[PDB]
């Protein structure tokens, strides 16, 4: 559903 | 709920600046950043005309309450102000800056350029700023300052044809419309129009009604169509979309029973409201033609849109990607959690659907019963439509046949019409009789036999 | 070697007629073989609702069956009462009653035309 | 690749099977309740006068088909058939019957002629005359050949469900392209052509009649191949 | 562009029998009525006869199939809610189907079908745009559904098999 | 009893104080079915129902013998605002209306429309 | 099922001017 | 008579209908299932909620049907 | 493809050339890449129209795609400089022009597509 | 929990996609095609004319495996494109939301 999560 | 034009004026740039943040939330895109430049562009020229309204109020009077202005403006109903090379009417001149605001955040024709592109905002914000919050703060003008408006002659002309014309625009760009956002944004926009057609009118009860139908259940289809549209993967276009029934169960029916009762259809909660704005559209404007027209087009525009929404979303054939259907119909996720999408979800757009009903409901038992029961509405302005719905003659009778039959006929069209090739052509074509002399014989004994 | 009428090969056909080609064998199915449980309830509930809701629209508000179709044959309503007397007395009794009904519809009318002035 | 029977509360297809309502699956078992359980357990429908009156009573199996050959009465002692339309012929046919009834009952029943005449009008002159009524005009009920005239015989639905046959000449029968006319006709082809056959078109020159051959027709063999017609 | 072209075919003289229902094994409805079984299937199938009728459904059950090589034609047996009735069907325009396209091809809900009607052998005749349903009670002669003539080989076309019907 | 649709059951006219209490819609107010209005929405207040009540309730229960006075006056408000006793009439018999003229104001225009040619 | 690696910053690639931005298009 | 005529233009279609490519129809196939698609009346079932609209309709006679004025028109 | 057709000012003719090739200036693409690109072109552009349309009719989307391919197989056997040629380019610009549709669908796997940057990569830096 | 301590990017490996998965589907849509005769002769490093893909026909396929695996490819790197090898390694490597 929702993007990919990605180190911030 | 603004006791003061100050406060009026804060609500008005608050939901402005706040309407713009919501259309920017996708910062990082620049092509966003136009949508939402284009909106805070319109709303500022809002904000101008409301300025500029305020200060002329304040200027004659010197208060800038809003009950005191409302029990004062006949008073100075009569007079002038001297402009550049003009004596305008002061009533016109206050009620032309108001009604410029009010058509500028209701999107009406001309000015409505920026609500298509306010669709870029995420769905919960779009339905928000849709169904009751962004495009009804002018309509809220209007019944606030009415008494203004009683009194003024660009209202009266001013008011319904630019109604029935946005209304006429708005329903059939949504008719023919392909995306989802897109024709829940026309459709807005004809009822709009229509409310803004009823408040030319004159029945506050009427205006009141049509807004909370149109509120709700906008808000509704708003919902099922941001479930459509993050089941599809951010493809609002429904030429991508085919056979979503079985993926989207709850939304079907909810989708189903939000858009009859949105678009004016009989037995249907919505019918009232579009049969109520018909009993009281006025006869005495000089483009009435156009202007019954135009409604009559743009009432007869929302089954179109309607069951194209509907049909091509969910039981059309399947023309997305083989991805969204493969990736869901795989038979490890078989299980009593499956679904496609929340059940809060699911849960709240029940209850959102239950309450409508028992709260419009309650608005038809206080207004529409032979009871009046309603609270004051501190106008003193009584337009006689009530007659023709207490004791409608046979004249409007007959004449409400003409539009009912109108649908009929657009619904026969829209059902049994065939545009491709299918092993069922022959068959339905003989549904299609057999339905016409079922019908017939069926009013026969209905109405003679018994 | 196989010919058709065979049950194996039929039903390798019924399940392949609208298989997935690119996808490996075991897994080139392309139906969903459920429906959502909990989604498929509440939408079925709402549906009813709605259904009811309707329903109850074309009986308890019949205006427009009436204002699109014609006020349609009534089914019989009537009460029994006037069968209690026989006879001649029944016989005058039933003719006052019409007599009485005939100059109520006319006194309603004429009441009707005749009190535009009472509003003063 | 399931996994339901890992977990003791997990959903099971006696849980689903109320959805065979609104999903297609094969039989498992009948209830109380069906058709066939009611009809195969009550012992009155066993009564040999309900066996009779479903017997007598109902669509007969001399009307249905018994072969993938036919060969439909001659229309002329002389000729032979070549093309017989089968079900959009009859639907073509039923749907024209109704001038007969719904019109005239229409009029001695509706309260207002003059305002469904009005609706009519419209109604028939968008949606509904290409939609149906070109179709049936043009279409091609029966088609035979007349060898002596060396003439053909084609069969027409007219108003009110009439059939009538007329005669062309061979030599008089030319093909007209589907492009010559999807443009003149679109909305013809586009709402009501789907029965009929688009690349098999063919129009009379000296009468400049159209002749539409349906798609689910039976065509002959023998007749295609017949010199007359080749 | 597909077109139903006749050939004006003819049985042969010995056929081979290729299905023959346990049920309804004698011959007459006046015998069916009589065997207690065959009343009973009956029974069950008058839905189906139904569902013929007013749903305009055209579906066949089939019973006692004969096939001619020589000529290449099948003799199918098919009780209606009249009686037994004989048709005759080309290998040319016999093609099989699934179950739920059979059942979809009616846009109206049928009845919920007995259990004694064979979901997977299923067949469809083109030319009729008929449906032939066997029942599961059945023998089949393996020699001669064993035939050269019958074996897909031969009588496989995929444009007519996969192509042919498409419900949506 | 024999009074005016307008009047009610104890021939009563409220005043402008008793209004103001009684406080009534402007849209009521209006009209001169004031006076048989009051006793109806004093009985509402006095026994309050509910909405689904009131809309299946087509006698409204207990405050009967005052709604029967108010529709009365409504009944003729609305038809005198309308003019509908007259339209209707005209409908009926276009023909005899002119033969005998009910209202020569509304018969010199009135033309029914051509689909309504019963 | 596959580990699929971080996001990639190709997801925003960065732009290159190639033309003058002319002082009439500010 | 060397006249082009329906068997003519019947095997031309035919020639033209044999010239398509089956590589669409090959990848296309998945669409059309009949396991994964039906029509809105077949998912729309009024059956049992027309039960309980008869139930609330015969509660609705039999609690407020009684107190209805005849409406004759 | 970038797919920034309504976005920086193209002209009509620009976009017609985006859509049909790849290119703005396809005189510089060579006839196999004029032809196959062109070929793409109006394949995507009738599977859009005839596929993923409105009540799409697959038999004639069928029929429609045999003949965009006969064609074009004609015109990749003609030769470069002949007006055949042209006249077939000018016949499938013309088409593309024709079946061009507004707020036609883009794919989000594109650059300059609705949701195409809603998120910013932080580098390791 | 992300840890409090700095983590970089993990460019586990340059695949989005299973590789062989993807090879594996564009080999069985290229066999679909008419003009594919020997499904067996394909492999990761035989070219489209070897393997019988005509220039025409390319198009068709590569349209057809961006309708499978859901993603775009453009003009320019469709005509890179010289080997199986090379189209599968780019769809593995792409980025379905770019
Ligand atoms: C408790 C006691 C009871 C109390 C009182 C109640 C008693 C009565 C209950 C009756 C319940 C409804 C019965 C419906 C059965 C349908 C099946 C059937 O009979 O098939 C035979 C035949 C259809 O045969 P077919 O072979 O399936 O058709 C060929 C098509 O190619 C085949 O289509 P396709 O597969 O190619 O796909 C296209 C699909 C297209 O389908 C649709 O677009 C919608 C399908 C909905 C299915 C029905 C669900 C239930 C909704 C209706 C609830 C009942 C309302 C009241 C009805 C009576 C009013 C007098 O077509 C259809 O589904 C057409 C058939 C459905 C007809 C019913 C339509 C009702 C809604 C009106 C149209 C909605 C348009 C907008 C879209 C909706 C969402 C916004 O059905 C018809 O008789 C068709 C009639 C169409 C014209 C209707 C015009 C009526 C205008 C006057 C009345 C207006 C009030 C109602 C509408 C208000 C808005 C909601
Ligand atoms: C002494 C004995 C006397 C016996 C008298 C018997 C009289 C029978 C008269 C029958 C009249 C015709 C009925 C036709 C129904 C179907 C209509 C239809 O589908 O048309 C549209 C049909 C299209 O619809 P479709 O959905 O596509 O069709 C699918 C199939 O129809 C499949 O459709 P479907 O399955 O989806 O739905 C069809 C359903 C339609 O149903 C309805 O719409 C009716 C709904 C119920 C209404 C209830 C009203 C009364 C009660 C009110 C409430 C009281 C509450 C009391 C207190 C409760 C407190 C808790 O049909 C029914 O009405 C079935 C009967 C209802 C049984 C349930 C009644 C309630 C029992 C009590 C409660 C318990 C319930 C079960 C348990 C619940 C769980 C706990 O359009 C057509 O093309 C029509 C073509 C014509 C077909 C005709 C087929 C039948 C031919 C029969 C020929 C005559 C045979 C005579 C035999 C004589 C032997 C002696
Ligand atoms: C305190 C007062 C409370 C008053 C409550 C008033 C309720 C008014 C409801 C109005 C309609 C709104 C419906 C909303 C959704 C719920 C219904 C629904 O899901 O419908 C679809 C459902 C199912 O929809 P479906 O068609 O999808 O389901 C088919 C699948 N099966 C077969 C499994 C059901 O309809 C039904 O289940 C039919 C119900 C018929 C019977 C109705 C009365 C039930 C009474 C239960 C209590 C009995 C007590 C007895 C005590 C005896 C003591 C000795
Ligand atoms: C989160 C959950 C919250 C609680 C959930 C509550 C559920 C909903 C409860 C609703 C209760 C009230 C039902 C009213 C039914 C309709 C009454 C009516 O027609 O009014 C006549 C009354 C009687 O009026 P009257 O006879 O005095 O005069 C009318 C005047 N003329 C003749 C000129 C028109 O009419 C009106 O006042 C006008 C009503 C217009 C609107 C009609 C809507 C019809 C559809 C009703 C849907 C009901 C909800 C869905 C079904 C619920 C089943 C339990
Ligand atoms: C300003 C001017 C306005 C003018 C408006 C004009 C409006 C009126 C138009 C009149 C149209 C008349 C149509 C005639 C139809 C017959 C035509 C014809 O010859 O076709 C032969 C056709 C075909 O004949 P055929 O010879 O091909 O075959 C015989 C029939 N078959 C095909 C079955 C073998 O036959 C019929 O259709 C016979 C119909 C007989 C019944 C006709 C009347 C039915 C309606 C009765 C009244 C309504 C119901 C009442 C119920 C009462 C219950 C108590
Ligand atoms: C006088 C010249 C000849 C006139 C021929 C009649 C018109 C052409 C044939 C019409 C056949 C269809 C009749 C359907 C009747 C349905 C019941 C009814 O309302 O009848 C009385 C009414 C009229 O009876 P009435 O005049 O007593 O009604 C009172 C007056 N009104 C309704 C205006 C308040 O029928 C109509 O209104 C019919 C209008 C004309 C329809 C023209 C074709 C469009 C429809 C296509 C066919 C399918 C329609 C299905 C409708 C289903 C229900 C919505
Ligand atoms: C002449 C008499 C006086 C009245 C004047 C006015 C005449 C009628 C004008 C009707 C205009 C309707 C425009 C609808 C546009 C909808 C577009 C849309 O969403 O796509 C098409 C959708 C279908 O969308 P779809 O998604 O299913 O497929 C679209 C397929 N393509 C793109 C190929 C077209 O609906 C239709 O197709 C229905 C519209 C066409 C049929 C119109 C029939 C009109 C019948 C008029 C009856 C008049 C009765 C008499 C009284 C009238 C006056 C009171
Ligand atoms: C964990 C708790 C979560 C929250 C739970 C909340 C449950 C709410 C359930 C009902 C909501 C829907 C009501 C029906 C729709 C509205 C109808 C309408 O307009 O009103 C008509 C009617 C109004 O009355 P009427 O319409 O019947 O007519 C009155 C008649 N006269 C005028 C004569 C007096 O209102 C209702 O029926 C609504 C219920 C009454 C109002 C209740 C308000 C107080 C709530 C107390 C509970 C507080 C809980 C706090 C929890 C905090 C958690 C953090
Ligand atoms: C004022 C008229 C009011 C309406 C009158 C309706 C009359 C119906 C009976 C007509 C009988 C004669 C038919 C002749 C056919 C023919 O060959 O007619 C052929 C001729 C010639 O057409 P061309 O000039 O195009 O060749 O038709 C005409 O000239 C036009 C007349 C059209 C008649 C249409 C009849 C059907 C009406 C349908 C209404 C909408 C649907 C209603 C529900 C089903």
């Amino acid at each position: 559903g929702g993007f990919q999560k990605y180190p911030i | 709920s603004s006791g003061n034009f100050i406060v009026l004026f804060l609500g008005w740039e608050l939901i402005g600046l706040t309407s713009f943040f919501l259309i920017n939330f996708w910062s990082t895109r620049v092509g966003t950043l136009k949508a939402a430049f284009k909106a805070f562009s319109f709303n500022k020229l809002s904000d101008l005309f409301l300025f500029f309204a305020i200060l002329i109020i304040f200027s004659t009077t010197y208060n800038l309450d809003i009950l005191s202005f409302n029990n004062q403006i006949y008073l100075y109903e009569s007079y002038n102000i001297d402009m550049f090379y003009w004596s305008i009417n002061l009533i016109e001149i206050i009620s032309f800056f108001f009604i410029s605001c009010a058509f500028i955040k209701s999107a009406q024709f001309g000015a409505h350029i920026w609500l298509p592109d306010s669709m870029e905002a995420p769905v919960p914000a779009s339905a928000l700023i849709h169904s009751a919050t962004l495009v009804s703060a002018g309509i809220y003008l209007l019944l606030r300052l009415s008494p203004l408006f009683e009194l003024s002659k660009y209202a009266y002309f001013i008011l319904p044809l630019i109604g029935s014309v946005t209304a006429f625009y708005g329903g059939l760009v949504s008719a023919f419309q392909s995306d989802t956002k897109k024709t829940l944004a026309y459709s807005t926009i004809s009822h709009c129009g229509f409310l803004m057609v009823s408040y030319s009118t004159g029945v506050l009860e009427f205006v009141i009604l049509y807004l909370y139908v149109h509120g709700f259940f906008k808000a509704a289809t708003f919902l099922c169509v941001g479930n459509v549209n993050r089941f599809n993967r951010n493809i609002q276009d429904f030429k991508r979309m085919g056979g979503f029934y079985k993926y989207l169960p709850f939304e079907c029916l909810a989708s189903f029973v939000c858009m009859i009762n949105l678009s004016g259809l009989p037995l249907t909660l919505g019918f009232y409201i579009k049969h109520l704005l018909f009993i009281g559209l006025v006869e005495s404007y000089t483009l009435y033609p156009l202007i019954f027209s135009s409604l009559i087009l743009g009432a007869i525009a929302g089954v179109f849109y309607s069951y194209r929404l509907f049909y091509s979303i969910f039981f059309d054939t399947k023309k997305g990607k083989k991805a969204i259907y493969l990736q869901a119909s795989r038979i490890i996720l078989n299980s009593k959690f499956y679904s496609n999408t929340s059940l809060a979800s699911n849960l709240s757009i029940t209850f959102l659907v239950l309450i409508s009903y028992t709260v419009i409901l309650y608005l038809y038992c206080t207004t529409l019963n032979n009871y009046y029961s309603l609270s004051d509405l501190k106008s003193i302005y009584i337009n006689n439509a009530y007659s023709y719905f207490y004791k409608p003659d046979y004249n409007f009778l007959n004449a409400v046949s003409i539009l009912n039959w109108f649908v009929i006929i657009l619904l026969i069209s829209v059902i049994y019409l065939n545009w491709r090739w299918s092993y069922y052509y022959t068959k339905s074509i003989d549904s299609l009789s057999k339905f016409i002399l079922f019908s017939f014989f069926f009013f026969i004994f209905s109405k003679y036999i018994l | 070697g196989t010919s058709i009428f065979s049950r194996q090969f039929k039903k390798a056909f019924n399940d392949a007629k609208y298989q997935n080609l690119t996808a490996a064998q075991g897994e080139t199915y392309s139906h969903l073989g459920w429906i959502s449980n909990v989604d498929l309830r509440l939408g079925r509930a709402i549906f009813t609702f709605g259904v009811v809701g309707i329903a109850f629209c074309i009986y308890l508000e019949p205006s427009y069956f009436h204002e699109t179709f014609g006020h349609m044959s009534q089914p019989p309503k009537y009460d029994l009462i006037d069968s209690n007397i026989n006879g001649v007395e029944k016989k005058l009794n039933k003719q006052i009653l019409h007599r009485e009904h005939n100059e109520h519809k006319l006194d309603g009318f004429v009441s009707m035309f005749k009190g535009s002035d009472v509003a003063k | 690749g399931d996994i339901r029977h890992k977990f003791s509360n997990e959903i099971t297809d006696d849980d689903y099977d109320y959805q065979r309502a609104m999903h297609v699956k094969p039989p498992k078992e009948e209830s109380l309740f069906q058709l066939t359980n009611i009809l195969s357990s009550v012992p009155v429908f066993k009564t040999r006068f309900f066996l009779d009156f479903i017997a007598r009573n109902l669509d007969t199996n001399s009307a249905v088909s018994t072969s993938d050959f036919v060969a439909p009465p001659r229309v002329h002692e002389n000729s032979f058939f070549v093309y017989h339309s089968r079900e959009l012929g009859n639907v073509i046919r039923k749907y024209r019957s109704l001038e007969s009834i719904v019109l005239p009952g229409a009029l001695l029943t509706f309260t207002y002629p003059l305002f469904a005449a009005f609706v009519a009008i419209p109604s028939y002159y968008f949606m509904f005359n290409a939609k149906i009524y070109e179709m049936s005009r043009r279409f091609v009920v029966r088609m035979d050949v007349l060898p002596h005239l060396e003439m053909i015989s084609v069969q027409r639905i007219g108003a009110f469900g009439i059939l009538y046959t007329k005669l062309h000449r061979i030599q008089d029968l030319e093909y007209v392209p589907f492009d010559q006319v999807k443009e003149q006709e679109n909305y013809l082809w586009a709402i009501g052509g789907h029965g009929v056959d688009n690349q098999l078109i063919f129009k009379d020159r000296s009468t400049g009649e159209f002749f539409y051959f349906e798609r689910q027709g039976v065509w002959d063999a023998k007749g295609l191949n017949h010199p007359l017609l080749n | 562009n597909y077109y139903n072209i006749m050939r004006q075919v003819s049985l042969d003289s010995n056929p081979i029998v290729l299905y023959q229902s346990s049920t309804f094994t004698g011959n007459g409805l006046q015998e069916f009525y009589e065997n207690a079984d065959a009343l009973t299937k009956y029974l069950k199938l008058v839905p189906f006869f139904l569902e013929k009728n007013l749903y305009d459904h055209p579906k066949q059950f089939v019973i006692k199939m004969e096939f001619h090589p020589q000529n290449k034609v099948l003799s199918l047996d098919c009780l209606t809610h009249q009686g037994v009735l004989k048709k005759t069907v080309n290998l040319e325009n016999l093609i099989p189907v699934p179950y739920e396209d059979y059942v979809q091809f009616c846009r109206r809900k049928l009845f919920n079908a007995p259990l004694f009607l064979d979901t997977e052998m299923i067949y469809f005749n083109t030319f009729q745009n008929e449906f032939y349903v066997f029942d599961k009670n059945a023998k089949w002669n393996e020699e001669g559904i064993n035939h050269p003539e019958l074996d897909i080989s031969k009588l496989y076309n995929e444009k007519a098999w996969f192509d042919s019907l498409r419900i949506i | 009893g024999h009074g005016a649709w307008n009047e009610n059951q104890q021939h009563y006219k409220y005043s402008k104080e008793e209004i103001e209490a009684y406080q009534v819609p402007m849209r009521i107010k209006a009209g001169p079915c004031v006076d048989t209005y009051i006793p109806l929405k004093k009985c509402f207040q006095e026994n309050p129902t509910s909405f689904a009540a009131k809309m299946l309730d087509g006698r409204k229960g207990k405050c009967a013998k005052e709604f029967k006075y108010y529709n009365t006056c409504l009944n003729h408000w609305q038809t005198y605002e309308n003019n509908s006793h007259v339209t209707n009439a005209y409908w009926a018999d276009t023909s005899k209306a002119n033969a005998d003229g009910i209202s020569n104001t509304y018969g010199g225009s009135f033309r029914k429309g051509l689909a309504w040619l019963n | 099922g596959w580990d699929r690696p971080d996001v990639p910053l190709s997801f925003n690639p960065l732009y290159v001017h190639k033309r003058e931005l002319s002082i009439f298009d500010t | 008579a060397g006249r082009k005529l329906f068997k003519h233009y019947i095997n031309e279609n035919i020639k033209s209908n044999n010239e398509q490519k089956l590589f669409f129809y090959r990848v296309n196939r998945w669409r059309w299932n009949t396991k994964d698609n039906t029509t809105a009346p077949k998912f729309l079932r009024l059956k049992y909620p027309l039960l309980v609209t008869g139930v609330c309709l015969f509660a609705y006679d039999w609690t407020y049907g009684f107190t209805q004025v005849d409406a004759h028109h | 493809s970038k797919a920034y057709y309504f976005v920086k000012n193209f002209s009509w003719a620009e976009v017609s050339n985006l859509l049909c090739y790849g290119t703005k200036y396809p005189t510089v693409l060579n006839h196999q890449q004029k032809v196959t690109r062109l070929y793409r072109a109006t394949l995507r552009r009738v599977y859009a129209h005839q596929v993923e349309g409105y009540k799409t009719d697959f038999k004639q989307y069928n029929e429609n795609i045999t003949d965009i391919g006969k064609d074009f197989n004609k015109m990749l056997a003609l030769k470069p400089e002949s007006l055949e040629l042209q006249a077939y380019f000018k016949k499938y610009e013309d088409l593309q022009e024709e079946l061009f549709d507004p707020a036609m669908i883009i794919d989000e796997s594109r650059p300059y597509a609705a949701s195409s940057g809603r998120y910013y990569i932080f580098d390791d830096y | 929990y992300a840890p409090q301590k700095v983590v970089l990017r993990n460019e586990k490996s340059g695949y989005y996609a299973n590789p062989d998965d993807v090879a594996r589907r564009l080999i069985r849509l290229i066999s679909l095609h008419d003009k594919v005769q020997n499904p067996s002769a394909i492999t990761l490093k035989s070219t489209w004319s070897e393997i019988g893909v005509d220039p025409l026909s390319y198009v068709e396929i590569m349209l057809e495996a961006e309708n499978e695996f859901y993603i775009e490819l453009a003009d320019e790197d469709l005509e890179r494109f010289r080997t199986v090898e090379d189209a599968v390694e780019f769809i593995a490597r792409n980025f379905f939301t770019n």
